[PDB]
């Protein structure tokens, strides 16, 4: 990680070169950061969920 | 199986999203998750639309999700500052190509790439949480029931050969279809989907905390077992009609602003100008659904439905 610091300075940058600017919501995200981390969306879990899906729904065979 | 179940049911193994593209689309996700958490730590970034809503078509198009707070973030400014952010961390990555900055309701950052992922095109927007629930609840629509998902493959290749699904902006977008078959299946004479959102509320709404969103996490009429064939036959004659269509805004003209890019948008969580050309456009969409509808009633035959004539408008 960059430290709390540069990355506030960074988006300061990104702010100013579009005439935007650092709000106190977007100041907290970057100070203190909520944990989003996308823990059940991961791409082996993933792949292997829709791989179990395809073969499951075509070597199975339902009688109705 | 029925002839024309049959051949439905082989189509959509044909059509659908193969597991090579799904794990390069999870791979390229990842890269750019790697080049985004130094600037943005402990944030998520997750994949939405048909990448991974169960019903994608192998479309080289991927929607990102960045989150990075619980709150609504402004897309006026702030969304803006996070993306142009990402947009300068991006260029010092060789594996991108190209960017540009999509200023929008909800602006979005186009990504494209060099390596052997140039034919991907990545958009990004900043924590437009509604795209990951709907995701979710898109996927628990799909594996539902063993129908819905070779019934969507169909009508979105064939949506797409007849014109009905385009690239000009006046027709319905892949998400509407997928709509369009999901209210079918919930109101139409066959009732084969339940009203996910009133079943499950507090699993399917939109207070809902995306980082509690589990996919793996399988959870609990039915005399109806009509066949496939059955069910997309009754389909095009549904939406044969024009009192079925989502048309009105809370002669009917097209009053509704959602009309082309998310028609009956209230089967999801809730997230300008229409002319008469878009009342032309539809009126043709219609016949297509006449035709469509007579002829494979009469055939059962989805090969010949495949070669339909594209549409003028
Ligand atoms: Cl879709």
């Amino acid at each position: 990680e960059y430290d709390a610091d540069t990355r506030l300075q960074m988006a300061e940058n990104a702010a100013s070169a579009r005439k935007l600017f650092v709000s106190s919501a977007l100041k907290d995200i970057i100070v203190n950061p909520e944990n989003f981390y996308h823990d059940f969306q991961q791409s082996a879990q993933m792949a292997e969920d829709a791989n179990q899906r395809r073969q499951v729904s075509y070597n199975t065979k339902r009688e109705a | 199986m029925d002839v024309l179940s049959e051949k439905i049911w082989d189509y959509h193994n044909k059509v659908s999203q193969t597991d090579e593209m799904l794990q390069r689309k999870l791979h390229l996700r990842d890269m750019l998750y790697t080049a985004i958490s130094p600037v943005f730590p402990l944030s998520g970034l997750y994949v939405v639309g048909s990448s991974l809503n169960g019903f994608g078509n192998n479309s080289s198009d991927m929607d990102l999700c960045l989150m990075i707070t619980n709150k609504d973030l402004d897309q006026k400014n702030d969304a803006v500052v996070v993306l142009n952010l990402i947009l300068s961390t991006l260029q010092y990555e060789k594996f991108v190509e190209s960017q540009k900055l999509i200023l929008a309701k909800v602006p979005i950052l186009r990504i494209n790439f060099a390596a052997p992922f140039d034919d991907i095109t990545v958009d990004l927007n900043a924590n437009n949480s509604v795209a990951i629930r709907n995701t979710h609840l898109l996927c628990y629509y799909s594996s539902y029931d063993w129908r819905v998902r070779p019934l969507v493959s169909v009508v979105k290749e064939w949506a797409k050969r007849k014109g009905i699904n385009d690239a000009n902006k006046s027709s319905f977008t892949s998400y509407s279809l997928v709509l369009m078959v999901i209210h079918f299946l919930q109101c139409g004479p066959t009732k084969v989907l339940p009203n996910l959102q009133q079943s499950y509320p507090n699993r399917f709404s939109n207070k809902v905390d995306v980082r509690t969103l589990n996919v793996t996490m399988a959870l609990e009429s039915l005399s109806e077992k009509t066949t496939l064939g059955e069910l997309l036959i009754g389909f095009l004659d549904y939406y044969a009609n024009e009192f079925n269509y989502d048309r009105d805004a809370i002669h009917h003209s097209i009053s509704n602003p959602h009309f082309w890019r998310s028609q009956w948008r209230c089967v999801c969580i809730e997230e300008t100008a229409h002319s008469i050309y878009d009342e032309m456009v539809f009126e043709a969409i219609k016949k297509a659904f006449r035709e469509a509808h007579g002829e494979l009633q009469h055939n059962h035959d989805l090969d010949k439905l495949m070669e339909c004539e594209p549409i003028k408008a």
